């Protein structure tokens, strides 16, 4: 609802972090 | 679900979604859970690849939390911005940028013996205005010797090349003697400190000019973007932005099951929550639980 | 034959290298394993038979590593 | 006629208008720290927003504001590191008391501004007699935590601590500055240790004194520990962790002092396991293992696992002139155990990397059956910046917590590893260092 | 901040500088009797010498709540401060509505009157597009990915030309 | 407001390409 949290509201929203996580998850086993 | 090497990078991280994952992980370890064995394998190529693709996961939430000093007068917010980039690089696992680009130089030309292939293999990591000013000096030493001047240190041709390259370096504006006497070390702590303070004065001016150049690039891009946007009538702007927003929504909406897709749509739900929460009471900001 | 490496060869390294290079002859033939030095190789060895070649050096290994990485990342 | 929330409402309406200048911002923040308002975050945020927005600054208002930021325990790195414009531009106008306050309060926030710290150090060492010992201690704290390895100001502070007499809090501050600087100079630490005799008025002075003695690896003091044991309820858990870590690094046998130190930390961990940093839980496991004082059931195993996590995170984020040192020392260890060629050396280096029981990864760990050894490289970051160049307290911390795992830690420090000619001499030194710990290897 | 700070009741501010909020303390031996007045509400309490030392025990750690990110909000703040500099010169546009009357219609050339009405419609276009302020939050995302991929460096986020050139002198001019 | 997510690294170290000043102030003053 309203008044979510502060540590949930400190997140930088549309940063990448998960395209990086997707490439690091689909690359590292396949390069190993 | 942290994978025991991702969480080892987020222990000294200070942003939100990494520290929340660490807090959930540490509350899992408080409730009697074992920690996984840290893997002592995957020889140094995969090690530096995991470091490269894991420090990006600490840098990318960290860049979007660092406000640019756009349109500011003074070197104090530029130094705030460069210091926040330094703390971000130290949280992500990088060292001092001087040490890291020196390590990139020593990693690039470890097997090159002429100065010319040092200048041709460190080409990207130096500016073109400096690589040309070193290539003409190298060509002049090649005219003086008519033999490939070797990169040894005991070869005298390298010495008479470096005696011009130091003048090139000080004429560019950076004191090569202060840098060399810092990174070589000194005898006692007093004459080491006397050059450490001057190298840090140069280094402060160096990264401050770097961040100032980056901010002037963003300022010129923002002025060009606005002056190209203010030339359009409003209906063209609104249909272009609705088209861009809808197309970039559906680019994440077709792909389903991935983490970035659900994170993107959870972020759009959080943005719409922010608009609703600023709509409910607009003179007091958004509602935060306190 | 001709072997080109990054360092002068060691007396266990040489026995392991002539032990590996006897696999590549498709007979019961002998081999006058020659030695050469190239610092451009980052270690490893290149066995040159003048009609065959293996490159178990580190230079082609990191080149193939970078190429497989740069080919994989554009498909993910 | 004496109310906190109504005057909080009026101070909130003071900084919520449009054009508040510097002086009302400063006095709002000063009044907020004198009213102890850590529970209200948003009003502090309004104050720091208008503190970032105000463009004029006199010396007194910038000094009052940075004092309020410092003793209010509030960090926001953007608005504090952006306050250094008024600190460099108003530097000749500052009185040395205000200069001490601005340099301390900008040093505490980790502000990386070398022009400010060089121009404050030049002012202090050019006119040293105009400064009280508290003032040189605060400027030493500020330049120490600001990333400057200023040793000329460390010597000029050591002169005044040699001649004159300081308070308890002033000596604890200068000890904390020399402990982050990594000094361990007996002619200054021993000159500041004679101030902890008439009692420490607050517990944080004794806590930072014990931590500075632990991280400089001197001794226990027998009076800092008791002044800390009579007041170990005042401290936040991340302060009592660092106090107990500095005490166990300093060889403390007081069971009641460690009991009072853990009596605030372990209920705080049992309330919130995540509230402390993983480096702090590692400090608690070090202090629990060296001292041997007990923790509850879900705390000791938890901080052992957290020490394993922190040792791994210190492995992954190495200095890469330290990973070269680990490669060098593992090569010398594989040579000293018998290998005269490269492939035996390389296979033994890759087979010396056995793992620890808590989950961490040890670089050079050799097991000859029932006897285990460990070799650890101490690069430059864990070495003292003075002329003996002895290793710091974290070295002995890692050593004494590995030794209670079943290992025998043989310190190989890079001041005594770099001056040797070849790998045979380095093998000789590593072999002499392993034999000096356990001669059964 | 650090974990051990050393401020409180020692070289402290003892009096206000503003006329809007009136603070005063009582600097005694250990303790302090403060009195603070901010308008019609008053507070006069007492803080101990060990009561300001425990103030920096729990850290505040002020962190920002932004709509998208602090980066995107800083870029958008700059774009709005550029829109204001355009809007201040749309504010100095000469009032053409005073010349809309028919005593300027039939006096003027037909082509100059068509030019004048085109100029008025051009002003309305410029003014309606410089006050489309909700498009700035979409323009600011056209600066974010290029900048954020500049900081996704293989070397260091804070790297630049000057630091790499200085370290290239240090790499080159030292031996090998 | 939402942006295309990119996952690519910058290997080279270049000057950040300060773009040209547009003519909007001159055109609107004209």
């Amino acid at each position: 609802a309203d008044a979510k949290a502060l540590d949930e509201l400190r997140k930088p929203k549309f940063s990448s972090k998960y395209l990086i996580q997707h490439v690091s998850q689909k690359l590292i086993p396949a390069v190993k | 679900a942290v994978s025991k090497k991702e969480v080892l990078y987020f222990l000294s991280s200070k942003d939100a979604e990494s520290s929340t994952a660490v807090k959930s992980y540490l509350k899992s370890l408080y409730a009697g859970a074992q920690v996984e064995a840290t893997e002592t394998d995957a020889s140094e190529l995969i090690a530096q690849l995991e470091k490269k693709y894991l420090s990006a996961q600490v840098v990318e939430p960290g860049v979007h939390n660092i406000a640019l000093p756009l349109g500011e007068s003074g070197s104090a917010p530029v130094k705030r911005y460069a210091a926040e980039l330094f703390n971000l690089g130290a949280q992500a696992g990088f060292e001092c940028p001087f040490i890291e680009v020196s390590k990139k130089f020593g990693q690039e030309t470890a097997t090159s013996e002429t100065v010319k292939d040092v200048l041709n293999k460190t080409k990207s990591y130096v500016s073109a205005d400096y690589n040309a000013a070193l290539n003409e000096v190298l060509s002049s030493v090649e005219a003086e010797i008519n033999g490939p001047v070797l990169f040894d240190g005991k070869t005298e041709g390298f010495k008479k090349f470096a005696a011009k390259a130091k003048a090139v370096a000080v004429s560019r504006g950076l004191p090569a003697d202060t840098i060399l006497a810092y990174c070589a070390g000194s005898a006692n702590e007093d004459a080491a400190d006397k050059v450490s303070k001057e190298f840090f004065t140069w280094f402060e001016s160096a990264y401050t000019a770097d961040a100032a150049a980056e901010v002037k690039a963003i300022e010129a891009e923002a002025a060009s973007i606005l002056d190209r946007h203010l030339a359009k009538p409003v209906a063209q702007i609104r249909k272009e932005q609705a088209s861009a927003y809808a197309s970039l929504l559906k680019r994440a909406e077709t792909a389903k099951g991935a983490k970035w897709a659900e994170k993107y749509l959870e972020d759009v739900k959080a943005v719409q929550w922010f608009d609703a929460s600023v709509a409910e009471a607009p003179a007091s900001g958004p509602k935060v639980a306190a | 034959c001709t072997v080109i490496t990054a360092e002068p060869l060691d007396k266990l390294e040489r026995v392991e290298l002539t032990k590996k290079a006897e696999k590549f002859v498709d007979a019961g033939f002998k081999l006058v394993m020659q030695e050469k030095i190239d610092k451009k190789l980052l270690g490893g060895f290149v066995i040159e038979f003048s009609d065959r070649r293996v490159d178990m050096s580190t230079a082609k290994k990191v080149e193939e590593f970078n190429n497989f990485v740069n080919k994989l990342v554009l498909s993910i | 006629e004496n109310d906190v929330p109504a005057i909080l409402k009026e101070i909130d309406s003071l900084v919520s208008r449009e054009a508040v200048s510097a002086k009302e911002v400063s006095d709002a923040a000063v009044a907020l720290t004198y009213l102890q308002v850590k529970a209200n975050r948003r009003l502090w945020g309004k104050v720091l927003e208008k503190a970032g927005a105000a463009q004029d600054y006199d010396a007194a208002s910038l000094t009052n504001l940075l004092w309020a930021i410092n003793t209010g325990g509030v960090e926001h790195f953007k608005t504090v590191a952006e306050l250094a414009g008024p600190a460099v531009s108003l530097l000749p106008s500052l009185s040395p008391v205000q200069l001490s306050i601005v340099v301390e309060a900008l040093g505490g926030a980790g502000v990386k501004n070398y022009e400010l710290y060089n121009k404050a150090s030049a002012v202090v060492v050019s006119k040293i007699g105009e400064f009280k010992p508290a003032e040189i201690a605060r400027v030493l704290y500020g330049v120490a935590f600001g990333g400057v390895n200023d040793v000329a100001l460390a010597k000029a502070a050591g002169k005044v601590f040699a001649s004159t007499e300081v308070d308890s809090r002033t000596a604890a501050q200068a000890l904390y500055a020399l402990a982050k600087l990594g000094r361990a100079d007996k002619a200054t630490v021993d000159a500041l240790l004679k101030s902890f005799k008439k009692g420490t008025e607050s517990a944080s002075d004794a806590a930072a004194a014990s931590f500075a003695l632990g991280s400089l690896s001197f001794k226990a003091e027998k009076a800092i520990v008791d002044a800390l044991k009579a007041s170990a309820g005042d401290l936040a858990p991340a302060q009592a962790v660092e106090a107990a870590y500095g005490l166990a690094l300093s060889g403390a046998t007081d069971a009641e002092a460690f009991k009072a130190l853990f009596g605030v930390v372990a209920p705080a961990i049992e309330k919130a396991p995540d509230a402390l940093e993983v480096s702090s839980l590692a400090q608690l496991h070090v202090a629990s293992t060296i001292s041997g004082a007990k923790l509850p059931a879900a705390v000791g195993s938890f901080v052992a696992k957290a020490f394993g996590l922190a040792a791994d995170a210190a492995r992954l984020k190495r200095s890469s002139a330290e990973s070269a040192l680990v490669a060098d020392v593992a090569a010398a260890t594989a040579v000293a155990f018998g290998a005269q060629y490269r492939p035996e050396v390389a296979s033994a280096v890759a087979s010396y990397v056995k793992t620890a029981p808590d989950g961490s990864v040890l670089d050079i760990a050799i097991t000859k059956g029932d006897a285990k050894v460990l070799v650890q490289a101490v690069p430059s970051s864990l070495l003292t910046s003075t002329t003996p160049a002895k290793p710091l307290g974290h070295v002995a911390a890692y050593s004494k917590v590995r030794e209670a795992q079943g290992y025998a830690v043989a310190v190989v420090p890079a001041n005594e590893f770099e001056a040797l000619p070849d790998q045979k001499a380095k093998a000789q030194y590593v072999l002499a260092a392993i034999k000096k710990v356990a001669p059964s290897f | 901040l650090t974990t051990f700070t050393f401020s409180g009741l020692q070289d402290a501010p003892v009096a206000a500088l503003s006329g809007s909020i009136k603070l005063n303390v009582a600097a005694k031996a250990g303790k302090a009797e403060v009195t603070v007045a901010a308008g019609a509400a008053k507070a006069a309490t007492q803080v101990s010498a060990a009561a300001l030392r425990k103030l920096s025990g729990s850290k505040i750690s002020l962190a920002e709540v932004a709509r998208i990110s602090v980066l995107h909000s800083s870029i958008q703040n700059y774009l709005l401060s550029l829109s204001n500099e355009r809007y201040q010169l749309l504010s100095q546009w000469p009032d053409f509505t005073t010349m809309y009357g028919k005593d300027f219609y039939y006096r003027a050339h037909p082509e100059d009157l068509k030019k004048f009405y085109d100029a008025a419609d051009e002003y309305y276009k410029l003014y309606e597009t410089v006050t489309e302020f909700d498009s700035l939050s979409a323009l600011a995302s056209q600066v974010v990915p290029n900048y954020a991929a500049r900081r996704r460096s293989t070397v260091h986020p804070a790297i630049g030309s000057t630091v790499a050139d200085g370290a290239f002198t240090n790499f080159l001019l030292s031996k090998q | 407001y939402l942006a295309p997510l990119r996952s690519d690294f910058t290997e080279e170290i270049t000057a950040p390409k300060v773009a040209s000043a547009s003519n909007l102030v001159n055109e609107w003053n004209n």
